[PDB]
């Protein structure tokens, strides 16, 4: 009963309701302290980042975007010469950018407008203080959070060299879980360990044919890529969500370290007790019921693996944006076998599934949250699951907690 | 290249989706990127609402290129059809799909339908949602609406009300009673809470109520020719406004200008005498055309403050502001940029601010009250509370939303001058 | 003694004065000295009325002791009649002049005019500002109802409405509307735009809503007597409790329970998903007897809060507090001493209050989110705008008064975080 | 056409809409930053300043009641024990106080319970950290301002003895007003010049024989005639309200100083002008209108004086509290004949003339002035003028100010 791996994963195509991965800057931003995402595509976009930054929007936050008018369709010579101009602009506005991203769009690419030359010429142009690179999140290319991976990826080509052998953890997280990730490293004896992303650009991990790294967040297979064609080689870990994913994460980078057991069960002791209690108070509400989850994050199989295992649901339907199979193995190992796996998506045929299926809870965009409360089905709508703080030991409670209260406040509201 | 943080409005299809949204048992369908289906948010969220907007995309992606495209943009079309069964559907291009070849008139007209389908022009590149409110729904009313007898009794339509619209819900709510104080019943509310079916017996209709210049112009001034229909210039924000809104529809329908003033406080709350300190407060006005022209005849003349600047974020209402701006001795201030309306309100150096969710901002950055009186607006500003905006009641709630602020500062100004 | 800076109630005489000015043709005329006229400035400036509250007094000085001060009060009461013309009268002593020897029973009487003029007990030393209320109204119906044939169609009265109550404007008109949505008309709303005259016409309404227990239960129960009224003993402040109201009222006059519910928004609103983070976030409420026992059904059953404390100023509602409190797990806080509000909020630590003009002020002190539910109150909550309690739309009211300050503290949480 | 000495006052009596003495403490809590005012009082009382403090009873303003509870009726030995307690508590519970004022009310007085001896008591027990003084803020005693004078007059009998002939400035006032008019009494030569109040105890004027004092405020009775029994000379002027009150009230104190008729015409020449041309944008509104004031502050016959002459109102009737003849008399003499007076009132046979006068526009109460303007008068509310900042010259401006404002307003709302 617990097992997926040979699990035929429906792919599909159709209608989509899902964020493309300009929507990542957003919450990426934030941990590059040093970094300015610059978008280049339409009204569209710029709009789109306003409604996914919600309040954020008033704290000048670092991105923008060069919004493409009507002259710059026809006479694509200007499109360089505006944006070098725009660009400098800016980065008078704004000294302290040094890594100054060039953000893809569709509109953009359809115009095939060339970041990459404009990444290397600006680059020059504003040389040594800023470094500019570029990156796709079109919609056409990107799903939301693969945004954060082309942007990594873009960047890892560039990252100093070197012999030693160090970890390098990959995934933008909260800041307050990075540190807890970085200390109990430390106590199992694991000498330097870094960041992708670094909180500041001079600060950034160097990478060589010795360099180990293991995946933070399961969406990152482009900048897997870029590593591994750098001769840093991977660790395979189940990703750190519930006690169990957290002390298997931890397990795997014991392992390839040498790590006693010892010194692991006298590490991972105190903090794995804090988490199954903490866990527990949400069991009650939690165990019997019956998870289906639309695709937007990558997140859906780790989230789903910790939620019918360690909270006692069952699964039903859990839909992925896209499904990296080598990286997403150790989840897969332990996700319940009765459960149908969708890369991509149909919407209607999707939703047309969920109807007759009936489930539980139901984890899904804000698009579609409301329609479906309206229903009678509950729903703990998905995008707070990227930026709340929720891998690793501490915050095991307060992530199945996240799924707990929108059920315990359906209850409330009839008796 | 403009470099944009903040935007007052969406692309058009927003526009489109606003309208389409607003009306029931009808399906639009948006050529557009996979990604690109974000507005379901601002319908779901913001407005609150329950069933998803009746709004479709073609989701294409990268691996699509080739003619790829027009056979995706027809199935769609298709899907939607058999699926939802609309009396009516209407078909336009996302901006990424404006610089694609596929033409949303050929490919709605091949496959050809049972029900009509409504081709829409929107340049999202020179143009915005307010925009594409307009042209999405004067192409819908255009198409649909017919010549008519008039209704035995009068009755007038109730023309731009929208999804996503700031305080629509309320004013139609608010405009319905004050035309019912008159004895004229309302014909067709639209686009909000109309189908394509209601939009044909558009022509029945005495007289057009002009809700929202902004959002249902153009369909005013087809309407104008269609069934010869007078759509009413003067709208009712302010007291003022609304008498000279019943006068003017007293001249419309020859009826005698009846009122039901029994609940009507403003006046006398700005009569009274905790209001003196008000006289003459420096106020900046920003935000949509038509709530700055209503807001400022309020302002200087039924609240006593003293005008000190005006302006507005869409183009498309300029001249109507820069003309009334000038009655106040003011240079109106027309720009999308806020960067923009910070210097202004910096020169202008006033103690109140209405405006949109970015003046709220700007203000609480200046420290300065400041008053919501136009979209763009957050959750907030969709309350459950009863709150318009037009008519007597509404007079109220805007006398009450604005005073707030300032007697908040002057305890906040106090409690800590008396601290030490 | 106690030491006392502020106060949640007045003394006696303003209670009465609340009753008297509530009242249309009825003079008070009270006994007390000259500077003690204060209280008009909360009934002119507070509510904002536009004409002197109908209250006049002897004002005396110090070159008035000796029995010359019977005297005063005695051609205060002959000039009160003779200037007013009022239908009756009801005459009372200020705490000053509970400690002189003229007795207004025996002034009066002597005096002998041609209506009735009713005199007052008011121990200033004991009670306060709700018991005066309670009392005076008491008194005038007790003086003034009389036996009779009931009406042909059913009819109700309105019982506890007053000067300077909180919402009791539109509490007055919600209650009468959801009553109409029954079939249910109003005999007679009193105090709250009554006169003597009609006071009498009370014994033709099969039943008496009791809509303040706080300032007119005593009246409800000497109307239980007098004209076998029986009076609701639900109050309809939230949904399930409106609902219950409804029932409690088809029980008593045998229809059939009616709604008119298109426009309330309330169970949605909480119901949708930007309300999840609502769930259990701790409210600790402070305020008036019945406006406490509201909030919290609404606060945990309709809204999803955990109640983390409960408590009233009002002592003459205690023990219907203290019951509900235990049904919440909690001890019920009766006190006046707003030092004491001060350390059970400090120790319940919510992350929400709701409560009196004061309480937003504890809140203000403490960085917490704040309501106001109840008087005291200035006259920020005396607004122009729409904005009742009772009922449907104020349901909404509620709903939104009590999020907002809530979404503005995640706001400032959120947007200083991010500065950072 | 300006002279009122010899003018009839109507010495009124009747039914009355006035504040009592209580009502000061407000007001002059905020002057001296080392007291404490303590109402002896009934929970009216409390409510009475809760009333008037608005929103500075949450700023833990200096003053509070003892509220005289049931039990402390019968009988008066019980009481002050009872109120040493809550005392005690005070005290303790707030070390900075260092004055404490028992203020007594109807209630106390009535009940004849004797807050002088309790004064007298307490001092002993809590010295020397606290002076504890008492006095009345009745509304038997008193009316609003009135409350200010029998305080300060209280303070007197107790002041350091002195032999410098030093200058007191009697009057609370705002701060800013306090340095300016400080300021040019002493680039005009006069030093040293004390206040009372002061603003802290340690630094309260000493009084003697050769003591001279002016009153910055007209509703000074009891202290002038307490600083008189000091030995003190009352140097007589109008009150400066307006460029030409501000005037020969600095003449008055220039001339008994010996300043010569240059340094003065030296120092007051640039304020003068500045205020003059202040006053000029109010002149449009305000020339012509007839002024009506019901009693209040004591501060009606001055600001009427400065209204007509330097605004060119036309007076009707001016009402006050109190009419102190020999203190009113420089202003009387400036005041214009066509002037009906009143001290005291019966607010009916007041609201009677009123009406019959129809004035354009009329200062009064808060609960006098919007019945009076639903009832189609243009109002400036009163209590304003004692609290807003409107002595002196830089100040003249916004004073004339105070009253524009209202008719401007009533003829922008049609
Ligand atoms: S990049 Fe593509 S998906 Fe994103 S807003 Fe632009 S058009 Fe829409
Ligand atoms: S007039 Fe007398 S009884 Fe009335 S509040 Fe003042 S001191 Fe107290």
């Amino acid at each position: 009963t617990f097992g997926c791996t040979d699990s035929p994963v429906r792919r599909e195509r159709g209608q989509k309701a899902v964020f493309c991965g300009l929507t990542s800057i957003v919450w990426l931003h934030r941990k590059m302290q040093d970094a300015f995402f610059l978008v280049v595509g339409s009204r569209t976009c710029a709009h789109l980042l306003q409604a996914a930054a919600g309040v954020m929007i008033f704290a000048e936050p670092r991105f923008g975007t060069a919004v493409l008018e009507e002259q710059d369709l026809a006479g694509l010579a200007d499109a360089h010469k505006e944006l070098d101009r725009e660009v400098a602009k800016l980065l008078e506005r704004r000294p302290d950018i040094r890594q100054l991203f060039l953000v893809g769009s569709c509109p953009s690419e359809v115009l095939k407008l060339d970041l990459d030359r404009a990444a290397e010429r600006l680059s020059g142009l504003h040389a040594p203080h800023v470094r500019v690179y570029s990156y796709t999140g079109s919609g056409l290319d990107t799903t939301f959070t693969q945004g954060e991976d082309t942007c990594l990826a873009a960047m890892v080509p560039t990252l100093d060299t070197t012999e030693a052998a160090e970890l390098i953890v990959v995934g933008a997280l909260p800041d307050v879980v990075e540190d807890q990730c970085l200390s109990l490293l430390t106590q199992l004896g694991v000498g330097p360990v870094r960041m992708l992303p670094a909180r500041r650009s001079d600060i950034e991990p160097a990478v060589g044919p010795n360099t180990r790294f293991i995946l933070a967040q399961p969406f990152l297979g482009e900048t897997t890529g870029a590593l591994e064609r750098r001769g840093a080689k991977r660790i395979a870990a189940p990703f750190p969500f519930g006690e169990e994913g957290t002390t298997l994460w931890l397990k795997a980078v014991a392992d390839a370290y040498g790590v006693s057991a010892e010194k692991f069960e006298a590490v991972t002791a105190a903090p794995r007790a804090r988490a199954k209690k903490a866990i527990a108070a949400h069991l009650e509400t939690l165990t019997g019921k019956s998870l289906f989850m639309f695709p937007d994050s990558q997140l859906e199989i780790p989230l789903a693996r910790f939620l019918a295992r360690e909270c006692g649901m069952k699964t039903t339907e859990i839909a992925t944006p896209f499904l990296h199979k080598a990286i997403m193995a150790p989840d897969l190992a332990l996700l319940p076998s009765n459960t149908a796996l969708t890369e991509g998506q149909d919407l209607e045929a999707q939703l047309d599934r969920h109807e007759a299926i009936n489930p539980d809870l139901t984890v899904c965009g804000l698009g579609l949250a409301n329609p479906l409360e309206a229903k009678g089905h509950a729903t703990k709508w998905a995008i707070e699951l990227v930026f709340t703080p929720v891998h690793f030991y501490e915050q095991a409670g307060d992530l199945a907690g996240l799924f707990s209260r929108p059920l315990r406040r359906r209850a409330l509201l009839n008796g | 290249m403009k470099l944009t943080l903040w935007t007052y409005e969406g692309p058009p299809h927003v526009g489109a989706m606003r309208v389409a949204t607003a009306m029931k048992d009808l399906q639009l369908v948006l050529h557009g990127p996979q990604g690109c289906t974000y507005a379901d948010l601002l319908f779901t969220m913001i407005e609150r609402r329950n069933a998803r907007p009746p709004v479709s995309f073609s989701t294409f992606e990268a691996s699509h290129m080739g003619t790829d495209t027009a056979i995706l943009l027809k199935d769609a079309l298709a899907a939607a059809h058999a699926r939802y069964k609309p009396q009516a559907m209407a078909v336009a291009l996302t901006c990424t799909a404006e610089l694609l070849q596929d033409d949303p008139n050929g490919i709605s007209r091949a496959l050809n339908l049972p029900v009509p389908v409504v081709p829409l022009e929107l340049p999202s590149y020179s143009r915005k949602e307010n925009y594409g409110a307009d042209e999405t729904f004067r192409a819908l009313v255009r198409a649909l609406a017919v010549p008519m007898e008039r209704t035995p009794e009068v009755t007038c339509n109730l023309l731009g009300a929208t999804a996503l619209g700031f305080r629509h819900r309320d004013d139609v709510a608010e405009v319905t009673k004050l035309l019912a104080t008159m004895g004229i019943k309302v014909n067709v509310c639209a686009p909000l809470g109309a189908s394509p079916d209601d939009l044909r017996k558009l022509g029945q209709a005495h007289f057009n109520v002009l809700m929202y210049p902004e959002t249902g112009e153009s369909a005013a001034r087809h309407l104008e020719r269609a069934c010869k229909q007078p759509f009413t210039k003067i709208v009712p924000i302010g007291v003022g406004a609304t008498r000279d809104f019943l006068a003017e529809v007293s001249k419309i329908t020859g009826l005698p200008v009846v009122t039901d003033e029994s609940t009507l406080r403003q006046p006398w709350w700005s009569a009274s005498v905790d209001s003196t300190y008000l006289t003459g407060k420096r106020v900046f006005i920003f935000g949509d055309g038509t709530h700055v022209i209503a807001a400022a005849r309020i302002a200087a003349k039924e609240v006593g403050f003293e005008v000190v600047g005006m302006g507005c974020y869409n183009r498309e209402m300029a001249r109507p502001l820069r003309t009334a701006a000038a009655e106040y001795g003011l240079e109106a201030l027309i720009t999308d940029d806020y960067l923009e309306v910070e210097k202004a309100i910096e020169a202008a150096a006033p103690e109140l601010i209405l405006g949109t969710q970015m003046e709220r901002n700007i203000a609480k950055k200046l420290g300065l009250p400041c008053a919501v009186i136009s979209a763009p607006v957050h959750v907030q500003d969709f309350p459950a509370r009863y709150a318009p905006q037009m008519g007597f009641e509404g007079a109220n709630v805007l006398f009450d939303t604005w005073v707030h602020p300032l007697v908040m500062g002057l305890e906040e100004h106090l409690l800590t001058m008396f601290r030490e």
